[PDB]
């Protein structure tokens, strides 16, 4: 009962940390779709800088 | 004569009290280690539940 109770508890901690990093990987993979979107928008402001009749 | 044979035959009864201690000497001692032979019933319990750990 110290051999079976720890290996089910360490199974639960291993299942908890794996479920948490399953959430923290998909949430960090939500940033790179947003951060490049702000980066791709930051590219296209510089094209507005180019054409002077829109830039002025 | 009757009085001297009574004492040596009493020593026969006084030799069967030495068996009345012996059959609670050996039997106390032999199955005390048979109670320690149930450690092997624990040694199979750990190694078969080593598999459920595995």
């Amino acid at each position: 009962e110290k051999k079976e109770k720890q290996i089910e508890q360490q199974k639960k901690i291993q299942m908890s940390n794996l479920m948490n990093q399953a959430r923290l990987k998909v949430l960090r993979a939500r940033d790179d779709l947003i951060t490049d979107l702000l980066n791709e928008a930051k590219q296209r402001l510089s094209k507005v800088v180019k054409d002077t009749t829109r830039y002025q | 004569q009757g009085i001297q044979q009574l004492l040596q035959a009493e020593k026969r009864a006084a030799e069967k009290v030495a068996d009345a201690r012996k059959r609670k000497a050996r039997r106390l001692k032999q199955a005390k280690e048979e109670a320690q032979m149930e450690v092997d019933q624990y040694r199979r319990e750990r190694e078969q539940e080593f598999q459920s750990k595995q």
